[PDB]
């Protein structure tokens, strides 16, 4: 069966650092164009980052520079390095496979993230 | 001025050599883009041993991807420009010519691939891309994608989705006699600096009257004084 | 007064016949000649081994074109042209085509220096003649290869694609071609009014 | 002196793709705009695809639009036609025709024809 | 400034066709392809419509998608109770080089 | 979609003049050039004309002919028992932009 399962979500202090991870089964993360999208409670999916087959990355405006997406060599799993958080990064991050640039076919369940003391 | 242009995934490469390249005629449908990387576009008096013209049809928003050190759908998988490109990415709208409704499926681009393109690599192959554990078996299916996808141009779309024909000229310099010298006019009968392909000097150039045999490109008088010279561009003594 | 690879005046150059074309060494270039009424000496093959093991070269003056290739065919032990008798297979790197090179006396000088081949030539209308003639440059082939052994080709009638003609075969019209090896010397050339060499003085013969 | 070799001809099942890969010999390839013309047994010719010297396709027959992809390499002196999603009617013998022009569509005459290869699509 | 605009809510009774309109600047929706996603409560977005008209992998029928100029439209014949979710519209804004999503409609059955 | 219309079959005694009419419309024959092809059984078709009159070297002089209007015609004489074959009229289209071909007419020597 196809499935993407993500872990790494919990409370964290402002300015902290996390390694969220996206684990892929039935699919191969080192090939299909993979995407990290978010949705703060009561809000709208916002594109965070897309990883291309060839390694190229794209990030949104608000999430530029601080963050990083990466693709494991052999574990069949992808990871977001979230650094320099603020109040507007409270989220339920999802990892999703996106045929090309056209539509996002498969969505992971969801990994809460909180920025508070 | 060719009637039809190659798809972006099978770009051509018309090698050009042993001629005089007049770069002015290229200035002209409105050339919405004419950039150059490595050489100043404004006013052609250099000699290159080879000019490669790579010509294709890319949509408007992706003309910005034909540029050194740029990434995306076109530069990664279809046409990869190197990091030290020397040449001029010319482009122009072609919604009149290349945007029919009988020719929907004449223009395809490579949407999937396993690794970025090595600079100036063309892949025409159409192997079913495997994006899953199960084998594709040579037939497209779930997690088994056919790479090439069609532009399907229409005449009513925007100016950002309309076929911007593109030509990439690369000028190349080997340790071989350069022959693509495309016309600088230089004054005669008056003391003038002359720079013949690095042969630098100062003097009065006059219509020669000595018979150089076709294998001779210089002229020496007694005591090795340079008495006559031929132009490496227009071959004048 | 030029010092370069010249043929020492009054050397004794080897004589050959057609009425056997063995491989020869290529020391510092070669002065090659030919005397015949109808073209029998068509082309040459060059290289350090003249086989598929290493890179090699073929020059041939065909009926209407000269073809120059450097791509290391599996040359037959008795290369021959009637075509395709010489070469067997090859992946080619350089290629060149031009007009044909030529009771007549051909002449050539092959010298390979700094990764550049150089061919000179002088076709004349005619025991080498006692006269004198300077060899105008013909081509300068930029190709980075080693050349230590060369062998000529012929255009006789009866022969086998396999090396079956050993010490015997078709006896065609007499075609005598001469071969001398160039030494590094220093001549004092005499250019005349239009720049046509008319004499030369060997600076160590006498 | 102009021989046009074929390839890729053999029974293929009703849904699998195929690759017919014509060749060439004895003439300048990148000067001439090649073609691909099929003929069903017991019927006349049916144009299938064209191409030019710049590998800018001309267009496919109406029945085979969006399922045949024609390309070429002037270096390997070839002309490929990757059939996708075949059917029963696509069985035919495929000549790798030729055009004297390089523009293909001012009313051209196709000079040299390969001997062709037979593609049969049945269970 | 391109971010597609979508009505805050749309409501209809069962048996009445429901129409949702996603409008945006022609930089992203006039030159690229819309796609439409459905988010059931407490779950993850499920693709609903792709490539401006299609319906993938046997989605329940009567779901329709269309594109008119710089706008996109989703349609559901009748308003079934199970269809209650949030609906989003997404296009690849090349000017921002970013996926852009709509506001999201709270479909409520009357 | 206009289609070229050759006669399905033709029969004639040896020696007479044989007419093969390829009928079309303005877009196909009324505006461009038509060429004719000869096919023997189990052979690859070969050139027999071009430019509506001219002949490739070797082209039978006995088979020649040009016509105006929307139709083209081929004329044949000295029918040898070997001249039994199928003749195709080839044409380009200016509007639909796809090369058209004739159905094919078979010649019989009685
Ligand atoms: C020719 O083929 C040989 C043997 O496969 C290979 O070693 C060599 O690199 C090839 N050379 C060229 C010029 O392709
Ligand atoms: C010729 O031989 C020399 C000495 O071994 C070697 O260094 C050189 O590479 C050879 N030339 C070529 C073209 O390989
Ligand atoms: C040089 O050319 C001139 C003019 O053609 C001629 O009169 C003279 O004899 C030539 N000298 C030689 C023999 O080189």
């Amino acid at each position: 069966e196809v499935q993407l399962v993500e872990s790494g979500g919990g409370l964290v202090q402002p300015g902290g650092s996390l390694r969220l991870s996206c684990e892929a089964s039935e699919i191969i993360v080192n090939r299909n164009y993979m995407n990290w999208v978010r949705q703060a409670p009561g809000k709208g999916l916002e594109w965070v980052s897309i990883i291309y087959p060839g390694g190229s990355t794209f990030y949104a405006d608000s999430v530029k520079g601080r963050f990083t997406i990466s693709r494991d060599n052999s574990k069949n799993t992808m990871y977001l390095q979230m650094n320099s958080l603020r109040a507007e990064d409270t989220a339920v991050y999802y990892c999703a496979r996106s045929y090309g640039d056209f539509y996002v076919d498969f969505w992971g369940q969801g990994t809460l993230v909180t920025v508070s003391s | 001025n060719a009637t039809r242009f190659a798809s972006v995934y099978a770009w051509n490469r018309k090698r050009i050599s042993n001629c005089v390249a007049d770069y002015s005629v290229l200035y002209n449908a409105p050339f919405f883009t004419f950039k150059c990387y490595g050489v100043s576009p404004t006013k052609n008096d250099l000699c290159f041993t080879n000019v490669y013209a790579d010509s294709f049809v890319i949509r408007g928003d992706e003309v910005r991807q034909i540029a050194p050190g740029q990434t995306g759908n076109i530069a990664d998988y279809n046409y990869k420009l190197p990091d030290d490109f020397t040449g001029c990415v010319i482009a122009w709208n072609s919604n009149k010519l290349d945007s029919k409704v009988s020719g929907n499926y004449n223009y395809l681009y490579r949407l999937f691939r396993k690794s970025n393109l090595k600079p100036f690599e063309r892949d025409i192959s159409t192997e079913i891309y495997q994006a899953g554990n199960k084998p594709c078996n040579g037939v497209a299916g779930f997690n088994c994608y056919f790479p090439l996808r069609s532009y399907s141009f229409r005449p009513t779309y925007g100016v950002g989705h309309q076929p911007y024909r593109v030509v990439v000229l690369s000028f190349e310099l080997l340790h071989a006699p350069a022959t693509v010298c495309g016309p600088t006019n230089l004054v005669k009968n008056k003391c003038v600096n002359f720079n013949f392909n690095g042969l630098k000097g100062t003097g009065v150039l006059t219509e020669s009257n000595k018979k150089f045999l076709p294998f001779q490109q210089f002229g020496r008088d007694i005591a090795d004084t340079t008495d006559a010279v031929r132009d490496p561009q227009t071959l004048e003594i | 007064s030029t010092q370069d690879l010249f043929l020492p005046f009054f050397s004794n150059v080897t004589w050959f016949h057609v009425i056997d074309n063995p491989v020869l060494p290529f020391n510092d270039g070669v002065y090659f000649a030919s005397i015949e009424k109808s073209n029998i000496i068509r082309g040459w093959i060059f290289g350090t081994t003249l086989d598929s093991k290493t890179q090699s070269l073929l020059i041939v003056n065909n009926a209407t074109n000269v073809v120059i290739k450097v791509c290391e065919f599996q040359f037959c032990n008795d290369p021959f042209l009637d075509f395709r008798v010489y070469s067997s297979a090859n992946n080619c790197t350089f290629e060149y085509v031009s007009q044909p090179f030529l009771k007549n006396l051909r002449e050539f000088v092959f010298k390979n220096i700094d990764g550049y081949f150089k061919i000179y030539s002088k076709h004349t209308p005619i025991d080498l003649p006692q006269g004198f003639s300077a060899l105008e440059p013909l081509v300068d082939l930029p190709i980075g290869i080693n050349i230590t052994r060369f062998q000529t080709l012929l255009a006789l009638h009866r022969s086998y694609l396999t090396p079956g003609d050993s010490s015997s075969g078709w006896t065609a019209g007499a075609a005598a071609y001469y071969v001398g090896y160039l030494q590094p010397r220093t001549f004092l050339l005499k250019y005349n009014e239009n720049g046509t060499i008319t004499d030369a003085v060997d600076c160590a013969l006498d | 002196e102009v021989q046009l070799v074929e390839s890729g001809g053999g029974l293929v099942q009703p849904g699998r793709s195929l690759t017919l890969s014509c060749g060439a010999s004895g003439f300048t390839f990148e000067d001439y705009a090649m073609h691909w013309v099929r003929q069903a047994p017991g019927k006349g010719l049916e144009w299938v695809s064209g191409i030019d010297w710049n590998s800018g396709v001309i267009g496919y027959a109406d029945s085979v639009k969006g399922r045949f992809i024609i390309s070429r390499d002037n270096a390997k002196n070839s002309l490929y036609l990757h059939m996708r999603s075949l059917t029963a009617e696509d069985t035919a013998l495929y000549y790798c025709a030729k055009d004297v022009y390089s523009e293909s569509g001012s009313g051209s005459y196709y000079d040299y024809w390969g001997q062709g290869t037979l593609v049969t699509v049945s269970s | 400034q391109s971010v597609l605009t979508q009505p805050p809510s749309v409501s209809a009774a069962p048996g009445q066709k429901v129409t949702i309109s996603c409008s945006g600047s022609s930089s992203n929706i006039g030159n690229n392809y819309v796609s439409w996603y459905q988010q059931l409560p407490g779950t993850a977005p499920k693709l609903l419509i792709y490539d401006n008209n299609k319906r993938p992998s046997g989605i329940p029928d009567r779901f329709s998608g269309s594109k008119s100029g710089t706008s996109a439209t989703l349609g559901i014949t009748g308003l079934q109770t199970g269809d209650e979710a949030d609906y989003y519209c997404g296009t690849w804004d090349s000017s921002l080089s970013a996926w852009v999503f709509g506001g999201g409609t709270k479909l409520t059955v009357l």
